[PDB]
RNA sequence: GUCGCCUCCUAAAAGGUAACGGAGGCGCCCAAAGGUCCCCUCAGGCGGGACGGAAAUCCGCCGGAGAGCGCAAGGGUAGAA
RNA sequence: CGCUGACUGGGGCCUGUAGAGCACUGAUAGGGCUAGGGGGCCCACCAGCCUACCAAACCCUGUCAAACUCCGAAGGGUCCC
RNA sequence: AAUCCCCCGUGCCCAUAGCGGCGUGGAACCACCCGUUCCCAUUCCGAACACGGAAGUGAAACGCGCCAGCGCCGAUGGUACUGGGCGGGCGACCGCCUGGGAGAGUAGGUCGGUGCGGGGGAU
């Protein structure tokens, strides 16, 4: 949304409230803009989970976003961001999210739990076409069950830039089973 | 390994052996179908076509004479370039009768081996 | 930063005994964790205990997870008196490099556990910092 | 042919070696005082480094 | 009459290796490259090495010599410019 | 293309070795290449601890001699079944194997571009 | 040198005249009265020569 | 306690430096690990069969050599020692 | 002896800490797949069966090293101009 | 005989050539091949090394092409570390000013590029 700049100027940027943030895109880059407010409200929603992009010049109202940055430093703010978009029908790298609900099988009765080392998902779709906000949850939880890529569910476009039996997402004893 | 310690069966080393120095690498490429050498000496060198057994088309007389042959000209063709003593290249295989033979040729050839 | 005499011939090669890493449960989004920014070879045992007494205030779910573990130490009087000192071990920990991420209280909609991490700070020793991750805490 | 002329400042008073050096070169006896010369890297090259030393100006 | 133990302490000795002559200066039929004595000299510089490339010593006459490994034995010729007629 | 795939022998060998001298010579008049390999190990399941003695026995035999043998040995062998291994080849008896040879088999043998023989043409 | 009736005992070997010898080092070991190589001494060039002594 | 000598680390990146600072080896040996000329392609894992169910012996696949080199380490390095 | 010297500019060639990194190695945590020990069940030469406790090794999420490093700068060196 | 297409000996650049998946070639080339008295030769057999020769074949090694899954290469903007200069904190240490500025991390790139000679293939 908006965010400017591009000259040469990183430390005072770097500095203020703009915050350096590349123009990255499929065979060409230009000097950093964004800011260091804007990045906030947006990012603040769910960077590379959702997408949108900003009107520079009207330039290129393009999406992507990014696809990399930090808020590195110690103290735990960012500075210096990377971002790419995608007018293309190639959209793969395409990573984003999947949520459950809370599905009573283990936890409000076992106690029990689960790990989510996934949450995430970077796939490919069909390029500049998929669901901000993607659910899939069978239930099943408690003992010592586990369930990961392999079994999984994928609707419609049918990528999975990943592999099968990984990091899913099992049940373990918040105390014991 | 590093590319020719993983594979197997040449020596390329064993011709590097001789590289340091004595002369032409009068290596002696083979592949049955016939024998064809040719003169890689030191200095990013080059060669002379010294002996084909194409180049005077194949003939008929089989290994034996082929190399006798092949060889002593080969030799012929060179001296008269302005080399003398050439060091051998057995190229590969051990010096078989083959080999030993396009050997004669040099030899015989009169280019010192 | 005076550190030990090898991974093998001083003392190197341990399990440094202490009380494994995860607790707590999961969870997606919530980023609910602690981290510091002092420098100290994390006293050890102090170190075990602490996040423990942690568990002990809480039990369930909210990522008890906790990223740290010494894996070297000191070492001092042992043998004549002050003068050539050769060495008796005992301490092991490791660096809490100036700030990092520690142990994450992660979970959905569970203060009930941020709190206790909380209780886990009061606790510990170098201050501490109380914070959020990728979004905060819910 | 930019002629560069500096003055002393900031005793090099027990300060490096070789930082010196590049004081008896350039042509540096005395406190505050004033030299010049041409550009030339290398001439350049010392006194900066020198730098803080005391103070360049292009003149000639 | 004898000797203890759980006292480890064992200082150590020395030793004395380098690169003398480094890459590409007045060159002199003399110790080359050295990291391993009993070494086995070659020829002009050399360029093999559990680098990569090589290195030339814009320095001929002679030979120089190896290390045993390290460095990388020379070989590739290179006796410089400053080699022609006079 | 059916005239690939389609078979054409490959090696096929017949041994034996105990913890032992000439019981070999038993071996050399039945066949023509000899086997001299030295077995080993260090414990005592036999008495076998020795770990550096010359023991093992093995009469290598693929095509041509093998023939001869494959023939007047195949006779005195009673059963055709099971004994069949995966890696297209089998063993069986007072020690005897034989390895398939379908038209992917060799490659494995190179140096280089050492295809580790895929498993469609084993 | 360090006289040690240790498996290593120190020995020479004559030029079935050629005169005198030459240095060497040794280990009964293994072959005992074995110690055989030809060498040159001043007299014209090698000889035949015995070790022990 | 310890003094000689071989290696690592310490040396901050040329070389090189204390510490009663870290850890570990040597006062052997090999007549054949000698000289060359000629051939070899490791450990291991997996799959198939004698005496064999760790752990061989052979046969068929996979392999920046992780085995290999009398001895401590470290460099080396199959092209090969 | 007389411009050769500390120093700077240029040009090669080197070292490979700090950092960082995990395929060499040794740690080490959350977990998945698995076989070793369990463990409860046909009574158990059964070596057939399920599964909540410990594990080895491979796989994902992670992390420490002076005597680890596929990676690699600050800089210092040395010959020439 | 002093131009391109191809195969063959073969060299440099030490994986942007390796792995592997499919494929194509045999007039020419090359191998596999056909046999084994004599040269030589296997600690066991002429499997490999090897001498003589057609038919047979492109299956295999092999050569050119397509495929990114494993690998290899790898920028820009960016953060650590730091030569030099100067300030804060008793404190482990923090910061500034000026030139140097990696790995990993997304883009993407790669399925070699290029020497000399020999056989042809282009009156």
């Amino acid at each position: 949304m908006e965010l400017t700049a591009k000259p040469r100027t990183p430390k005072q940027k770097l500095d203020e409230s703009m915050i350096a943030a590349v123009a990255y895109n499929k065979e060409n880059n230009v000097s950093f803009a964004l800011d260091r407010k804007a990045f906030d409200r947006a990012f603040r929603q769910q960077s590379t989970t959702g997408l949108f992009d900003i009107t520079v010049e009207g330039g290129e109202t393009f999406p992507a976003l990014v696809k990399a940055v930090q808020m590195d430093k110690r103290k735990r703010a960012p500075i210096h961001v990377d971002f790419y978009m995608v007018t293309y029908g190639e959209p793969v790298e395409v990573s984003v999210p999947v949520h459950t609900t809370g599905r009573s099988q283990g936890e409000v009765q076992g106690g029990l739990v689960d790990i989510v080392v996934h949450n995430l998902q970077i796939v490919a779709p069909g390029p500049r076409r998929i669901p901000q906000e993607l659910v899939v949850d069978v239930t099943k939880m408690n003992i010592g069950d586990h369930i990961t890529a392999g079994d999984i569910k994928l609707p419609e476009g049918c990528t999975l830039a990943a592999d099968p039996e990984l990091t899913v997402v099992s049940v373990l004893p918040p105390r014991l089973t | 390994p590093m590319r020719r310690r993983r594979e197997a069966r040449t020596d390329y080393h064993q011709r590097l052996r001789l590289l340091k120095s004595g002369k032409p690498r009068l290596v002696a490429r083979k592949s049955n179908k016939h024998v064809r050498a040719q003169l890689v000496t030191p200095n990013g060198d080059d060669t002379l076509a010294s002996a084909h057994s194409s180049d005077l088309a194949e003939y008929g007389w089989e290994p034996t004479g082929s190399a006798y042959l092949t060889g002593l000209l080969a030799g012929l063709r060179a001296q008269e370039a302005g080399v003398e003593e050439a060091v051998l290249d057995i190229g590969l295989n051990s010096p078989t009768p083959k080999v030993f033979a396009i050997q004669e040729g040099a030899i015989d050839a009169g280019l010192d081996i | 930063s005076i550190k030990p005499t090898r991974r093998e011939y001083i003392s190197g090669i341990p399990g440094k005994g202490i009380a494994q890493f995860k607790m707590g449960n999961n969870t997606y989004p919530a980023q609910v964790e602690n981290v510091v920014e002092k420098p100290v070879q994390i006293r050890h045992n102090a170190l075990e205990a602490a996040r423990n007494a942690a568990n002990r205030f809480v039990q369930n779910s909210g990522k008890f997870r906790i990223r740290k573990f010494p894996f070297h130490v000191i070492r001092e009087q042992d043998g004549d008196g002050m003068r050539a000192p050769f060495g008796k071990s005992v301490g092991t920990a490791a660096r809490s490099h100036g700030a990092n991420h520690d142990f994450i209280a992660w979970v959905n909609p569970d203060p009930a556990v941020e709190f206790a991490w909380r209780r886990a700070y009061m606790k510990v020793t170098p201050t501490v910092n109380i914070d959020s991750s990728p979004a905060g805490n819910a | 042919m930019p002629r560069l002329k500096v003055k002393l400042v900031k005793s090099p008073i027990g300060y490096p070696k070789d930082q010196k050096a590049a004081l008896k070169a350039l042509g540096l006896r005395r406190l505050q005082q004033e030299r010049v010369l041409e550009d030339t890297p290398a001439i350049r090259g010392n006194v900066e480094k020198v730098a803080h030393l005391v103070r360049v100006e292009v003149v000639e | 009459a004898h000797k203890k133990g759980v006292g480890s302490s064992k200082n150590g000795r020395d030793s004395n290796p380098k690169y003398l002559g480094v890459k590409k200066f007045g060159g002199e039929v003399v110790k080359a490259g050295n990291i391993l004595v009993r070494q086995r000299g070659t020829k002009f510089k050399a360029g093999q090495g559990v680098g990569m490339g090589r290195d030339h010593t814009l320095f001929a006459l002679s030979d120089g010599k190896v290390v045993f490994i390290n460095k990388g034995k020379g070989a590739r010729f290179i006796s410089i410019e400053a080699a022609q007629t006079e | 293309f059916h005239e690939m795939r389609e078979p054409r022998i490959e090696k096929v060998v017949v041994h034996m070795g105990i913890g032992h001298a000439n019981a070999e010579d038993i071996l050399g008049e039945i066949t023509g290449q000899m086997p001299v390999r030295t077995k080993a190990k260090r414990t005592v399941g036999e008495f076998d601890i020795r770990e550096g003695d010359p023991i093992g026995a093995k009469v290598t035999l693929r095509d041509e001699m093998a023939e001869e043998f494959l023939q007047t040995a195949l006779p005195l062998a009673e059963l055709a079944t099971s004994q069949f291994d995966d890696t297209g080849n089998f063993s069986f008896g007072l020690d005897v194997t034989v390895n398939l040879v379908r038209p992917g088999y060799r490659v494995a043998k190179r140096d280089k571009a050492s295809r580790s023989i895929p498993t469609k043409h084993r | 040198a360090k006289d040690g009736p240790r498996i290593i005992v120190k020995m020479e070997s004559s030029a079935g005249t050629g005169f005198y010898y030459t240095t060497t080092k040794n280990r009964r070991n293994t072959q005992a009265k074995l110690e055989l190589k030809k060498y040159d001494p001043v007299a014209k060039k090698h000889v035949v020569f015995r070790e022990k002594k």
